[PDB]
């Protein structure tokens, strides 16, 4: 496949029907060598399984949090792969209470800082860990949503740091660029999980949604999961700090009954 | 829990009187409706409440 | 390769060193069966040298400015094609009195009506001639430049007819999307070329523009068949109404010395 | 008034519920002198009201598919202002058949021609014909919709022909911007100006950050400012007046 | 003027060249009432004379990062102004460090926090801790930078604080539309506030459609607009106020 | 065309002293100025317009 050459470690992967774990089954479908990253101890579980299943034995605990925590990743990463091609950012966190209603009144100093550390700067921090271990032709990505760009209810706090995420993915596609590595993000759609499946507001939400996306589905897993694979692939070589909106059209529309 | 009582079936107590779509407000709305009904039996109006979930079965 | 089952129509190929051609020759590695249109009589001879080695008999006269040209050629199309998988729109063009100095005094009425018809309207009279032979799954790819987004001296009414190109796009997305066709837009960098290595202007602009790109060169047309390629194969069915930029990152920075 | 002492051509006045109105309304209560322009005559007596409830009498005979119109009328108004500071274009038409149900079927290659030529192309078109009348300081104004930035159903060509406006703005602002003239346009939101609209427009009311729609008292206000001195500032901008419904998303939800 | 009856806090001021400054002063000339922030005490002095060649003697000491001074200063202002129409936001910092070379080299995670906390946080800080004294057509302002929008070199951090900022006002508009407040940011083109600048706006100067750069009175009047009630349609919006500099590209060539 | 007279070699006639980057003002803009005269000869300042380029073929 056109990952064939290619080590690409992958982040938070915890769940079959999910964004990362789509991303990881088109990657290594593309015939690339896997690593992958855990939170907690009580996750090494699952993720080992999966990444198994991937063809790999590179599992490792890391908390973004934490910048020893990256550095020892990458020199524990760095036994295996002396030096790698990449890797694919599916991070991002706001504490609960902050993305509950009204926005002004929800969020607060503290859910600001932690939004924007976990969702955005650990993405700058992983790159700055690995700069040296990264081969020219590497390619880095990130996740990001709709929310970045426009006010959607409820997302708060999460919007102002993908925007930041968005961003960093412009800034580090410059600083990054001459020693030949792309960054890039895909603003995905909403996609259907246990989670969504199990909440009517979310329920008749993606079922709206659905009605109203051009290509009339919500995209899936596999759908990001081969835009992924692409824009780490040299099939992408064009494209840098570029965030592709991967979504069935949804954001090029508007009053589709919306 | 009666015939009346048991048929789960957004309304008010009150307002959902026992005489979907229309009057008693019960696209996708009404289509979750039978699967939550379906489930706890295990088997236009408000009339099934009584008429389709008591014969059969 | 990823398109094999597709058949794709190609249109603006006359030569090897441009977009067209490389989209082509990437769509064809991945295993597509193609197809091409030619202007004038005067060129079906290095068209179907084109064609040919790239594994095809299908070669066929077409002139968008009319709408009988466009049916015709379809019509024909359909005796060995009875229903493909898509098109590429590699056209556009204004009066060149047009793109020489100041856009006020450089535009006309006719200049304004030449370079919207066959610039951006040809791309949907082709969708509206094709639209019952196109499969599900189907997609349809057109080029566009940094012109439509922002004043750039000398492209003069390019800017405004890649514009409504771009529109086009996004309401044809819209239209096409619940018969399960995809269409979107590639906005390429600049690219090296006999013509671009034949002016001091152009050659030292190209110059520039290289130190200025974060991946620090010119796409290539190479870069450009990969993205197109992938725009049109079921990897990218996430995908439409989008105007993705692959241009090594230019557009997404400023004051770099620019 | 912020306006007071410049001169504005202002085109599209049909009644007093006209955006354009708004606008020159806007314009003559901020101290501007105001000339107008009619399509046929048909409507000639009704802007001759018009103009005249809004201090001017200059009403010049205009259709801006005709070269020779335009330039006619522009040798008109020379009389008068031999040099003026800008103008209004809020113009814009599609043969009615383009504007109803699925694109791709609607769309036609006359249509198309239509509606860039008429929307699109009379901005510069005018420009040109009163290049050398403007001063320094000058401003253009048109009127634009968000159809130009996302698909809306029924609207349809004239999304094409409005992004091909909004890009006019952009290269008629870089080349105007060196001898002292400014181009800019107002996104407007709709404006409750047959069940089609009716809905449509409560709905609006409600998903728009601001809680109603805009008036063509919002939009006049805008366009004074940015006609008058206090946007130097501002160019080749598109600014949306729609009290931010276009920066809200899935707000139904 | 447009802003008589209007009540505006305005941070930032520093020095008579201050963005902040060329907006007290534009709003002052417009008929607004003013109270001012400042930083620390070695300020104080310089901001009280400022204040009150502006017309106004409220004053209050003012520190963003810490939410007791946000909480202190708008308890203070509740004594005179018991219910005032907004506040401009002119405020933003990233530790020097932060702001040359390498982007990925320079950043670090307290810089990175440091910068989006002032830069971005404080701006909706400032909005909570008055939301209740706010009037129905209030405005709020803020002010950005096309570092927000593309990545230009040593802007570093501030680049993704701006764009964080900018997504706040969107959200803060949807939040505060529906008791009629507005929310809206001015990204401000470059103004001639160490060869590192000279020659940068020397060839701004000859790339910005305008032909020139904008000053703090430029910035000063779409403010002021932005604060009125002739904004009134606009909400969410980051307009562009850099003579179109942003919207043209490759214009050295 | 004389030593003087054919060393091709943006600048004015007269300001084009006989006497590249500093003074005669002749990144890549001196670069394509040697490519150009390679190939009319078939082969700091302006003085190989004489010196490089008469002695050497």
């Amino acid at each position: 496949g056109f990952l064939s050459g290619k080590r690409i470690l992958v982040t938070g992967v915890a769940s079959k029907l999910s964004i990362a774990y789509g991303i990881a089954q088109a990657m290594h479908r593309e015939g690339a060598e896997l690593a992958f990253t855990y939170q907690n101890d009580k996750l090494k579980g699952r993720v080992e399984e999966f990444a198994a299943q991937l063809g790999s034995d590179i599992v490792l605990q890391c908390d973004v949090a934490e910048d020893a925590s990256i550095d020892t990743m990458f020199a524990e990463l760095g036994k295996v792969w002396p030096k790698f091609d990449g890797f694919v950012h599916s991070i991002g966190f706001a504490p609960g209470d902050q993305l509950d209603g009204d926005y002004v009144n929800a969020v607060t100093r503290e859910g600001f800082k932690i939004a924007h550390d976990i969702s955005s700067y650990s993405f700058v921090a992983m790159a700055k860990a690995c700069r040296s271990m990264l081969n020219p032709g590497s390619a880095l990505l990130t996740l990001s949503y709709l929310g970045a760009e426009r006010a959607i209810p409820n997302y708060n706090v999460m919007g102002l740091a993908k925007a930041s995420l968005e961003a960093n993915v412009r800034y580090m596609a410059n600083a990054m660029g001459p020693e030949g590595v792309r960054v890039n993000a895909i603003s995905a759609g909403p996609i259907r999980t246990l989670a969504a499946s199990g909440i009517k507001d979310f329920r008749k939400m993606l079922a709206h949604c659905e009605a109203v996306t051009p290509i009339r589905r919500t995209v899936t897993i596999e759908d990001v999961g081969n835009s992924a694979a692409f824009l780490c692939s040299d099939l992408s070589a064009g494209i840098s700090g570029e965030v592709v909106h991967v979504d069935g059209g949804f954001s090029i529309a508007a009053m589709n009954e919306l | 829990s009666t015939i009346e009582e048991r048929v789960i079936i957004g309304v008010k107590q009150e307002e959902v009187t026992n005489n979907f779509v229309e009057d008693l407000g019960a696209s996708l709305d009404t289509v979750e409706l039978v699967m939550a009904l379906e489930e706890e039996f295990d088997t236009t109006t408000v009339q099934a409440a009584i008429d389709y979930i008591n014969g059969h079965q």
